[PDB]
């Protein structure tokens, strides 16, 4: 009200107004989910056109062969901060000969999200991240949220509607963490637990994106017609 | 530094410190630029509110920036001195460095360019400055006439006209000015120059400059008697 | 962090005022009176000294400060501000003048230094104006003995007497009677004395008055002996016993 | 006084075919009189097709191949999973050598894969970042032993048809991938014989439109 | 080291050999001395391998981004003043450079501009640069006319640099050759020394000195 | 640029079918001062890793506190610093390698000569120079200095290739190490008979062996040799 | 006042809506993507007759193979095409090749949100980016200043935009050719257009993979225009 | 943070008026008038001081006329402290000109540049403008005897005669209605005096309220003297002129 001008202001109740409507912009967003089991971890994406004549808005970025992310909010702070992961995964890699682990990739975006909640003139970011990765204590995945929170799950979505997939998913929990080198299956679970926010529109060739990364499998995002096979 | 956001957007999408900047030029003194067959003739308004003043010494309103072009202007006096200073030292840079004057067009997209950036900088505000930019490229005889305001869009004009009641003159340009046939010479140029000024600038007498630049850098500025040769004859015609 | 304030706290009103002196100089109004006199032969500044305690050491607040041998300053005001003016005005006399022309700087010119620090307070981004006005007397071999008032605005006046401070207006008018052109330095410490007993409410003695002169060199506060031009500095602060001989006198 | 370079000796060849590339380098590692080891890799698949190899001093040579890999890795990133292609490949390795001007890497780098028309590429480069795409290139210590020989043996230069005397020259045919292994092989077992930093092993990495297939052979160890 | 560049009256003959050494050591015999600066721009290789090609490659892009924005050719005068003037910020560094910067445009016709590495920008009819630019010189100076056709002066140009291909040392090669015209460059093919030498032998009579 | 002050003198180092053995003198030269005499230059990384260094002893103090700080860094949050997510000699290896290599190019050296010795997470053994130039290479038998031209050739008739590598037990190993000490104590003027050496096995972990010395050493042979050629008594 | 990069109730950049706003009171510029090229066209919308119309300049060359049609406010446009054409010409520098339409388009991209207390404010104009390059061919993208871009097989932008985009779903269809493209162009733009559609205050421009980028003339233009009104008035 | 206390300096209004601008202008008609007038043989600066006292020290007071080198000297109308930062900062322009081309540097080159200083403040860096209005006096071999003004805006004019500070509607009617062309030195000196005389807010106009300045080419011969009169020389011009 009075507290929300910028984001280095506290409400009476202690609340920071700026990173709530941050938050804002990820609920307006199209609905993202991800899951896992031991072996692999999956990406499932509902992308969102401008109309008829426009291409459907990407929703998943790589940032290494064992790590990427989709996202829900504003894209362009979602390219900042992937392209910070891609840095971060590099850095790793060339200096320590190390293959970034996906919960120090969590602790590193958190950091850089910090910072934009507590000095002026900086804002928010104003989206949320759905990172999944597999390192050497195998399948993660990891949930961002602009507020600097980041939260290890089996399973999640986030964005518009995200609450049925959310749900699902913790009602088929006991299920899809069993599925274990069958990729076809979890992505299945996936496509099955984002179908559960839909309304009205329904999963087409140029809507649905998918990721998967796993023991033997780099980080590889499949659209078009590599996803009609899940329709 | 100083970092605040002085020209910003407002809900309707508008810049209003850049429309200010056309209010500032909208108060300056009226500018006229009309260009012939083989000349352009910059006229411009001299407010008589202020007399005892030193017309030798009197930043006079049209200014070279190089040999073979000339800036006049309207709106705040001050900020029109750092343009013209900005657009002869990119005048000589450009001649150093391509071995080649400016083309008139170029000199105008330089300023323009200034004018804009100052109107998405951080800590400073907008030119309160319009230009009109004349004269002729380089081994050329094609008359060149060049408008720049506030917001940095330019564009290139066979007669324009900026400041106070530049509506008027313009409405007059408008009705007067035949594209299809220019004013043939120097005289006929002038003549319709002046006469456009007179529908707003009151008396003839030290109220209007007269400038005419020609090609290879062929310019001068028409003295009080030679002008008002020209105010005498218009009127004598108008008594019909 | 950074300092963030690049902007003028100090701008035009509507009429024309610049709000933060005006009420800077209501500030230095509010302050305890002080005042100089210059005579033929020398100048006095003095003041007040306002003890917030009796518990307090007043003798350990100098109000009057040597700023060179033969310059000192006297204020109305905020007496931390005026505590600052006076380590830059000490410093200013050295980096500015003294390392340059291997002699302190004449009056006029040390004013100026200061003047120009306290305008620059007016102008600068995200500061306030210094709150005090000050009394410089001081003596130099082209110009002679002289008297410079210092605002807040930057603005200085040379005077042959003034006061600033609480009862300036009254003590302007008391001097205004009493000053002439023919004034020895006693003549002036005797006014001075009479003058600031009137703004003056409770104990008026050495050690409740404030008061140094500019005068005559004083070669026994030189510190050594041997060179013939250095005779010694000009300003000295009149002792507590040296201002009761004179109040016996009064 | 510090010296900031060394000599790691090592030789490496590049031979460009009809439809193939070999990078050839031995797998010895020196300094003055003594060896380091006896296999060291030296030719490094980068991907997309491209294998490098930078002689000379071996801290600048690793450093210029781990930073052109990490520019094949960023150019995914920012063009679209965009195949770098060998010419693109090599006006970027320019830059990446031309930006230490004045502070060079101390090395001779060769690049090996095919153009956009599948067709065997080879290209060389000096410490500064001068380049040119080329046919035939041996570089590091015995480039000076192996040159000649190719000259000789795979442009056929100052050989003649017989019975011609001198008239027609022996004309240029296309060398298949066994052939110019062959002439590899007999270039290192040479330079071996006669140059005291070449030996140990040779490693050949090998780059058609199938991929990258390494081949090693053992050399003298004297 | 040969690089020469005159005007004529059918425009500029660009010549230059194809030698590379490393001391004694001939590191090739097939490098491109001639840089496409762009279609209608030519640049010369002498000194520096690496200085000469990054640095008329980057006058290339230069070039590009001044026909963007001004919707025009740049001038030779203004392409060769581009790389003077970024050469000059680098006095003292140690780039080596001599180039010959040639050009064919409306406004200057047939244009050549030395420029040099430690800042030297001169406009002129002939230049030779290099090891062996004394002897292309003198074949140069002693045909040269303005009104030589295009068949004679590409003829020149090859003499020229086979005459420095044979007394210096560090020529030789190849002869690539260039015809600048106001439509742009024309490459008039490479040309092995040691068949043309033979052939140019023959067929002028001249090179008595060696046995054939 | 600077000039080595205090040094240590050779690390010599092999592989073996289990693991990993690398050894070095305890001695601190001031030039041709033999000055401090209990010098430790290996230094453990965890459980996995042995790092020998070479050369000037203030630099080789610096590494040993970043190897330090290397530790304390990996195990802020991390669960896993004592299992997965424990560092490796490879890991500990390329961020020296970077290090050395970024000092050379600022013209500002750590004037050493390195060798990282251990076993990595999948059992397999890690033995890999680094020195002041950002020099690296691998070899079944690694040495800096002296130990590079003297024990090197002992050790490689050993294991002359990677073949010879699982042939190869930890006795005999360590034997082949602890003469190149000998030799070396014989014939480097900057050595000492005090040493120190650690074994690194896939299956018994980190062994640290203090205050070795150089044993069963010829010199009796030295009382029949009289003069320099001509002299008989 | 409050923060330019502050955030609505709603999750909206205060600043981006509202430069929308004003993208919204610029000349109409219309985009058409085809299998033979890609067409630009715009309103020139003079102010004044004696304004000469041949120097507004609304669509602009990036390189061979990428055009670029902008509205709004166009002076904002400048900085944007410079950078545009500097990472044309620096990617050839570095990588000798054309670069890729999307790569160009977010590179331009990157700029728009760099505004704060970089630039002051976000950028009053947004660019219709039609190139071709051997990957993706024949690309329409619109970049916007809240630096988002989205591809477009056509795509208007200004003051007649819904009602032209309406229009543009319509008649868009796969198998286009660049003539069918063009007139296509030209009848949105005369329907949207306040005054009287002509070579003068309307103008054409297309891309190809064996010309490049070309600007119409009005020669050229105004045959087309005549085209345009004998096949309407043939039905 | 620091934004909800900066009142931005530098902005047009609504009018296109910058309001600080506008505002220092209001804060000049308060201060005392100044008043120059150029005749054939030299210039006349003649200056108000503001309501002054018995005790001001006035022979070595200044407040209104300064000396920005040998041939150009300045009335100041506005804050006294303001002025002498650019008074300051003009003198070191002058020498940084007769350094740099061992000639003195024109009037209108100095002018130009106090100008643009102040434009400077108007349009960048968010500090408030300087209060001051300068009427600059001076002499070179190119133009001869000038005059000219600037204000807080930057802006500034040539005149044959002006003034700055209070009543200057009242002042520059005066002036013009008895100014002349051909005017001399002696002339000037005397409208100067009747138009301060006749616009002052005292009762009457008297020696120590008034600083007064000629810049002449009575100086012996072809060169330029100025002249900063003193406490009795205004006295004594006061009675010839027949004021007082
Ligand atoms: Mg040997």
């Amino acid at each position: 009200n009075n507290y929300d001008g910028d984001t280095v202001t506290f409400s009476p109740t202690g609340r920071l107004f700026q990173v709530e409507y941050a938050l804002e912009a990820i609920k307006q967003g199209s609905v993202t989910v991800g899951l896992r089991s031991n072996t692999h971890a999956v990406l499932v994406a509902l992308k969102r056109n401008a109309d008829e004549l426009s291409s459907y808005q990407k929703k998943i970025i790589k940032c290494d062969e064992h790590m990427g992310l989709s996202l829900a909010g504003l894209a362009p702070d979602a390219r900042v901060l992937s392209n910070y992961l891609r840095q971060q995964c590099n850095y790793s890699s060339l200096v320590f000969n190390r293959k970034l682990a996906v919960e120090r990739a969590g602790h590193l975006l958190c950091d850089k999200a910090q910072k934009n909640t507590q000095s002026y003139g900086g804002r928010p970011y104003g989206v949320g991240l759905l990172i999944i990765g597999y390192d050497k204590s195998g399948a993660h995945l990891l949930e961002f949220q602009p507020s600097g929170n980041v939260t290890e799950l089996y399973g999640t979505a986030i964005g518009a509607r995200s609450q049925g997939a959310k749900t699902y998913l913790e009602r088929t929990l006991d299920t899809f963490i069993k599925i274990d080198g069958n990729p076809d299956e979890l992505i299945k679970a996936g496509v099955e637990a984002i179908s559960q926010s839909l309304r009205d529109e329904s999963l087409t060739v140029d809507n649905l994106s998918i990721a998967i990364v796993g023991k033997d499998t780099p980080f590889t995002i499949y659209d078009g017609e590599a996803v009609a096979k899940y329709i | 530094g100083y970092d605040r956001a002085l020209s910003i957007f407002s809900p309707d999408g508008h810049i209003f410190q850049v429309e200010y900047a056309l209010e500032a030029v909208k108060r300056g003194t009226c500018a006229v630029g009309v260009k012939g067959k083989n000349c352009v003739v910059l006229g411009c308004e001299r407010r008589s509110t202020l007399k005892l003043q030193d017309t030798r010494i009197t930043p006079s309103k049209v200014s070279k920036i190089d040999s073979h072009v000339v800036l006049s202007f309207s709106g705040l006096n001050a900020d029109s001195r750092i343009l013209i200073e900005k657009a002869r030292v990119e005048a000589q840079s450009h001649r150093l460095t391509l071995e080649d004057p400016v083309t008139v067009e170029y000199l105008t997209r330089y300023v323009a360019g200034v004018q804009q950036r100052y109107t998405q900088s951080g800590g400073v505000r907008p030119f309160g400055v319009s230009t009109l930019i004349a004269g002729f490229d380089p081994r050329d005889d094609e008359p060149k006439l060049y408008q720049t305001e506030p917001s940095g869009i330019y564009s290139s004009w066979s007669a324009q006209t900026i400041g106070r009641n530049s509506k008027t003159v313009r409405e007059f340009l408008e009705k007067n000015y035949d594209r299809k046939e220019p004013p043939a010479t120097v005289e006929e140029c002038v003549k319709l120059t002046v006469r456009s000024l007179l529908e707003v600038v009151q008396t003839g007498a030290k109220n209007i400059e007269i400038t005419v630049v020609k090609p290879d850098s062929d310019i001068v500025a028409l003295s009080s008697e030679e002008i008002n040769q020209y105010v005498t004859q218009i009127e004598q015609e108008k008594q019909e | 962090m950074t300092d963030r304030y690049s902007f003028s706290l100090t701008t035009f009103s509507p009429s024309g005022k610049l709000g933060q002196i005006d009420y800077a100089l209501t500030a230095v109004k509010q302050g305890v009176t002080s005042l100089g006199i210059k005579a033929t032969n020398g100048v006095v500044i003095a003041t007040e000294k306002k003890s917030s305690s009796p518990l307090a050491m007043s003798e350990t607040l100098s109000k009057v400060s040597l700023l060179t041998p033969d310059i000192g300053a006297v204020y109305s005001g905020m007496g931390p501000d005026y505590r600052v003016l006076v380590d830059k005005s000490r410093k200013v006399a050295h980096t500015s003048y003294k390392r340059i022309y291997g002699e302190y700087p004449p009056t006029k010119l040390l004013v100026s230094e200061v003047a120009k620090i306290m305008q620059e307070a007016t102008q600068s981004g995200g500061v306030r104006p210094f709150g005090v006005s000050l009394l410089i007397a001081g003596h130099d071999e082209f110009n002679g003995f002289s008297l410079y008032q210092v605002d807040p605005s930057g603005s200085y006046f040379p005077w042959k007497a003034t006061a600033i401070g609480k009862g300036s207006v009254a003590a302007k008018t008391f001097l205004e009677k009493r000053w002439n052109d023919e004034l020895e330095l006693e003549d002036a410490i005797h006014i001075a004395l009479l003058t600031l007993k009137e703004s003056v409410e409770g104990e008026f003695n050495g050690d409740t008055i404030e008061l140094a002169i500019i005068g005559d060199e004083n070669p026994d506060l030189l510190g050594y002996t041997g060179i013939p031009t250095d005779k010694g500095p000009r300003f000295r602060k009149l002792t507590s016993q040296e201002i009761n001989d004179r109040l016996e006198a009064l | 006084q510090f010296n900031p370079y060394g000599d790691n000796g090592g030789t490496i060849l590049g031979i460009a075919g009809e439809d193939f590339a070999v990078l050839a380098g031995d797998t010895r590692n020196i300094t003055d009189y003594s060896i380091n080891s006896r296999y060291e890799p030296k030719v490094f698949d980068c991907g997309d097709n491209i294998v490098m190899s930078a002689n000379g001093f071996a801290a600048d040579g690793d450093a210029l191949v781990k930073r052109f890999k990490n520019s094949v890795k960023w150019y995914h990133f920012d063009h679209n999973d965009k195949k770098l292609s060998i010419n693109s490949a090599a006006r970027n390795i320019q830059h990446l050598l031309y930006g230490k001007r004045f502070f060079p890497y101390y090395v001779h780098t060769i690049i090996a894969g095919l153009d956009e028309d599948g067709k065997g590429a080879v290209y060389s480069f000096d410490p500064v970042g001068s380049y040119e795409r080329e046919q035939c290139r041996a570089g590091g210590a015995a480039a000076s032993l192996i040159m000649p020989f190719l000259d000789n043996q795979v442009n056929f230069k100052n050989q003649y048809e017989p019975g011609t005397n001198g008239k027609v020259k022996k004309p240029l045919k296309y060398l298949s991938v066994e052939e110019v292994i062959k002439l590899v092989r007999d270039s290192f077992t040479s330079a071996t014989e006669r140059h005291i930093q070449v030996g140990d092993g040779l490693e050949i990495l090998i780059v058609t439109k199938d991929g990258v297939r390494k081949e090693f052979y053992e050399l003298k160890r004297d | 080291s040969t690089t020469l560049a005159f005007r004529f009256q059918g425009g500029i003959i660009v010549a230059v050999d194809s030698r590379a050494t490393a001391g004694n050591w001939v590191a090739s015999q097939t490098v491109k001395k001639v840089i496409e600066i762009n279609p209608f721009l030519l640049g010369t290789m002498a000194g520096g391998a690496a200085d000469c090609q990054f640095w008329e490659t980057w006058l290339g892009s230069q070039c590009r981004l001044h026909e963007l924005r001004e919707k025009e050719r740049i001038s030779v005068a203004a392409a060769s003043k581009i790389l003077s003037n970024l050469v000059y910020q680098y006095k003292g560094a140690g780039l080596s450079m001599g180039t010959m910067i040639c050009g064919y445009t409306r406004k200057e016709g047939p244009t050549i501009y030395y420029v040099d590495s430690d800042g030297t920008r001169l406009k002129g009819d002939i230049f030779c640069v290099g090891s062996g630019q004394t002897f292309a010189y003198g074949v140069l100076d002693s045909n040269y006319k303005w009104d030589l056709s295009v068949e004679d002066a590409l003829y020149l140009g090859k003499r020229s640099i086979l005459a420095a291909a044979h007394r210096d040392a560090y020529s030789g090669g190849s002869v690539n050759l260039y015809h600048v015209t106001e439509d742009g460059w024309i490459y008039h093919g490479n040309h092995d020394v040691g068949e043309l030498f033979w052939k140019v032998k023959e067929e002028e009579g001249s090179f008595n000195n060696v046995i054939g | 640029t600077q000039q080595p002050i205090v040094t240590g003198t050779s690390v010599i180092s092999m592989k073996y079918d289990n693991g990993v053995i690398i050894a070095a003198d305890n001695l601190g030269s001031y030039g041709s001062l033999l000055r401090f005499n209990g010098v430790e230059r290996l230094i453990p990384v965890g459980d996995n890793t042995v790092v020998g260094i070479s050369g000037d002893i203030s630099d080789m103090q610096h590494i040993e506190r970043l190897l330090k700080d290397l530790v304390t860094e990996n195990a802020y949050d991390n669960p896993l610093a004592d299992a997965e997510e424990a560092l490796e000699p490879s890991y500990i290896f390329e961020y020296l390698a970077t290090v050395m290599y970024q000092r050379r190019s600022k013209m500002n050296p750590l004037w050493n000569a390195i060798i990282v010795a251990g076993v990595q997470s999948n059992g397999d053994q890690f033995l890999r120079y680094v020195n002041l130039l950002g020099v690296t290479y691998s070899s079944p038998t690694l040495a800096t200095g002296f130990g590079a031209h003297m024990a090197n050739p002992l050790l490689r008739k050993v294991v002359d290739r990677e073949s010879d590598i699982p042939k190869t037990t930890v006795q005999v190993a360590e034997e082949a190490i602890v003469n190149a000490m000998r030799v070396l104590y014989y014939r480097d003027a900057r050595s000492s008979r005090n040493f120190s050496l650690a074994i690194i096995d896939k299956n018994t972990g980190l062994t640290f062996k203090k205050n070795l010395q150089v044993e069963n050493m010829k010199w009796d042979f030295a009382k029949d040799i009289k003069g320099y050629g001509t002299q008989k008594i | 006042d409050r923060g330019v990069s502050t955030f609505s109730p709603e999750g909206r950049l205060f600043q981006v809506e509202y430069s929308l706003e004003a993208i919204k009171l610029g000349s109409t510029a219309i985009g058409i993507a085809t299998k033979e090229g890609v067409v630009l066209g715009v309103e020139k919308r003079a102010t004044s007759p004696l304004l000469e119309s041949d120097s507004i300049e609304k669509i602009v060359e990036i390189d061979r193979h990428i055009g670029c049609a902008m509205s709004g406010l166009t002076a904002d446009a400048r900085s944007m095409i410079e950078h545009a054409r500097t990472a044309a010409v620096t990617h050839n520098l570095y990588y000798d090749e054309d670069i890729n339409v999307e790569s160009l388009t977010q590179s331009v991209c990157d700029l728009a949100l760099r505004f704060g207390e970089l630039m002051s404010r976000p950028f009053g104009v947004a660019l219709l980016i039609a190139g071709h390059d051997a990957d993706d061919g024949y690309q329409l993208f619109h970049a916007e200043p809240s630096g988002t871009f989205y591809r477009y097989n056509a795509k208007a932008i200004g003051s007649g935009s819904e009602g032209a985009q309406a229009e543009l779903l319509n008649e868009w269809h796969s198998s286009l050719t660049l003539k069918e493209a063009e007139l296509l162009v030209l009848k949105i733009l005369k329907q949207v257009m306040e005054e009287k559609l002509d070579e003068n205050n309307a103008q054409l421009s297309c891309i190809t993979k064996q010309d490049g980028f070309k600007i119409y003339d009005n020669e050229k233009t105004a045959e087309l225009i005549k085209e345009l009104k004998e096949k309407e008035a043939a039905e | 943070g620091s934004r909800r206390y900066d009142s931005r300096t530098t902005i047009f209004s609504p009018e296109g008026r910058l309001y600080q601008v506008e505002y220092a202008l209001e804060s000049i008609s308060h201060a005392g008038t100044a008043i120059g007038i150029m005749a054939s043989d030299g210039i006349v600066l003649a200056a108000e001081r503001k309501v002054t006292s018995t005790l001001l020290e006035q022979d070595t007071s200044t407040e209104k006329l300064y000396k920005l080198n040998d041939k150009i000297a300045v009335a100041v109308a506005g804050l006294t402290a303001d002025a002498e930062i650019l008074i300051n900062t003009a003198r070191i322009h002058a020498q940084n000109y007769l350094k740099t081309y061992n000639e003195d540097i024109p009037v209108e080159i100095l002018v130009r540049r106090l100008s643009d200083i102040k434009q400077g403040y108007t349009q960048h860096g968010g500090l408030r403008p300087f209060g001051v209005s300068f009427i600059y006096a001076g002499y070179d071999d190119r133009y001869g005897y000038q005059l000219y003004t600037s204000n807080p805006s930057g802006n500034y004019t040539g005149w044959k005669a002006i003034s700055v500070g209070a009543n200057t509607s009242a002042a520059q009617t005066l002036l013009q209605m008895d100014y002349k062309d051909d005017m001399k030195v002696d002339d000037a000196i005397e409208l100067a005096l009747k138009t301060l005389s006749k616009t002052t807010d005292s009762s009457a106009l008297t020696y120590d309220r008034l600083e007064f300045a000629t810049i002449r080419k009575g100086a012996n011969d072809g060169e330029v003297y100025q002249k900063i009169f003193k406490p009795q020389e205004i006295k004594d011009i006061l009675v010839k002129t027949g004021i007082t």
